[PDB]
């Protein structure tokens, strides 16, 4: 029902540290792990993920410098050496389609999938988030997510098309393979954010696209 | 080219690996020691999915449910039943949950009953010397081995719990999965959530288990490799009866632990449940 990182703070380069993402309302020994970073005003970075059984896949930028394990209620991220491109939120989110994500804890060292556009705008009408892919997925492992500024990610449209709990028909997705499209009708004033996209790959990888913010 | 199989849980997996041997190219979904019902599949099982020669699951309310992770993986795979993909359970006498939560539903652990996992490896074989007939040699001997030990296990489950006495006979796990078991070996048995799709473990379903022991008291309880202990360790510790073995039932056993095959953990579970309701 909940989930709260902790852990993060200010570090000078070369400092590790260990962030934790506690459970609240479930247990962690029955759905997969993600942490995910995104640094201020830059977008979603993927790190690696922690599978219920207890395999580990990480991004292949990590070194082996984040690492992942899991209890029966906390989920870790041990970081070996922080560098100051490593300044970023770090989030941790349930399940392969990262259904929910917690708020986010934030740590501060000091002294491939494009989305085709960075911004898209219309006042009640209709906008389209499009995705362009290297490789294929698995054919239809894409999922779109809406992020209001400040907030935690929130999944909209998992496996390319299915909608999650509580997304309105108006949000539509399609694609296969390689190119996926986000479309938003009947747009309101609260559909203002950037949507991101995340694609699952062979290995066991995920991938975010760029940002595509909407007004 | 080897043919691409896909499995969805470690019991079906090792009944293919006990006909196919090293013909075929195996995938398992649902990885050892965790709950088939609601596992959720990875990339990767979505791509050996999509590129799967034939996909076997259980069926029966295991993974197929409407809303259910195996309905969505073949619906979003566009798989064609019958033809992709075949449900091992097919031609088995059902049973359905009894509970009046699970309005309908049928019951999925068909394998608990030696018969019915013969009944799976027939139709894991059938599928496999229809799609790779060069191997149907080697496809029919091994299910012919593999049946006949599953037959000498079934006569034995027939009798191996003749010894005790009716007034304690129940076999207590912590998932109501032994209904296909107690309706083929004359053994009834107990539970605290009768499929995992329940929330698993709340105080009414552990109390209502308490009062059933104290009517029918066995020697012993048990608790399954793919369940968190905790709620029947609180009914071991409230009722008095020790667990006395760990058993097998929707998962088999990480390799080289014992009962790390089906047949394996039929035998463990034999063996275990025939010792701990004696004494
Ligand atoms: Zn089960």
């Amino acid at each position: 029902q909940s989930l709260e990182e902790s852990g993060g703070r200010l570090v000078t380069p070369g400092t590790p540290l260990t962030l934790t993402c506690t459970a609240s309302g479930f247990t962690i020994s029955r759905h997969h792990m993600q942490w995910v970073r995104q640094a201020p005003g830059k977008g979603l970075e993927w790190i690696g993920l922690i599978d219920s059984s207890g395999s580990t896949y990480y991004a292949n930028w990590a070194k082996g410098r984040f690492t992942i394990s899991r209890t029966s209620t906390t989920v870790d991220l041990k970081m070996t050496s922080l560098t100051t491109e490593d300044t970023a939120t770090y989030f941790c989110a349930r399940g392969g389609s990262m259904d929910f994500w917690g708020q986010g804890t934030l740590v501060t060292v000091s002294s491939t999938q494009t989305p085709s556009p960075v911004s898209a705008a219309v006042g009640g009408t209709v906008t389209i988030s499009c995705q362009s892919s290297q490789s294929v997925a698995g054919n239809n492992f894409l999922s779109w997510y809406q992020q209001k500024p400040g907030q935690p990610p929130t999944q909209l449209i998992g496996a390319t098309s299915t909608l999650a709990s509580g997304v309105p028909s108006r949000f539509k997705g399609s694609g296969s393979g390689t190119q996926f499209t986000l479309t938003i009708s009947d747009l309101e004033s609260d559909d203002a954010a950037t949507y991101y996209c995340a694609g699952g790959y062979s290995g066991n990888i995920f991938a975010f696209g760029g940002g595509t913010e909407l007004e | 080219d080897k043919l691409k199989v896909v499995a969805t849980n470690s019991i079906i997996a090792d009944m293919t690996k006990a006909i196919a041997g090293d013909k075929i190219d195996l995938h398992s979904i649902v990885p050892i020691g965790q709950d088939p019902h609601e596992y959720e599949p990875l990339p990767e099982d979505v791509e050996k999915t999509s590129n799967a020669d034939v996909i076997f699951y259980n069926g029966i309310n295991l993974e197929d449910g409407g809303q259910a992770w195996f309905t969505k993986l073949v619906k979003n795979a566009q798989k064609t039943k019958n033809k992709d993909y075949f449900a091992v359970s097919d031609g088995i006498d059902v049973i359905y949950l009894e509970g009046a939560s699970e309005k309908g539903k049928e019951d999925p652990h068909a394998w608990l009953n030696l018969e019915n996992g013969i009944i799976y490896s027939k139709n894991i074989a059938k599928q496999l010397i229809a799609k790779d007939p060069k191997n149907k040699e080697t496809y029919e001997k091994n299910l012919k081995a593999y049946v006949a030990k599953l037959e000498k296990l079934d006569k034995e489950a027939k009798s191996k719990f003749d010894a005790i006495a009716e007034n304690k006979k129940l076999i207590v796990t912590s998932e109501g999965c032994f209904k296909y078991f107690s309706k083929a070996y004359g053994v009834p048995s107990a539970y605290i959530w009768e499929i995992n799709t329940e929330e698993e473990g709340t105080p009414d379903q552990i109390s209502s288990l308490i009062e059933k022991l104290k009517v029918i008291k066995p020697s012993a309880l048990f608790v399954e490799s793919s369940v968190d202990r905790r709620p029947m360790e609180t009914v071991s510790k409230d009722s008095g009866i020790p667990i006395y073995s760990e058993i097998f039932t929707d998962s088999i056993a990480k390799k080289g632990k014992p009962g790390d095959s089906y047949y394996a953990m039929m035998k463990w579970n034999l063996d275990k449940i025939s010792e701990g309701l004696a004494k």
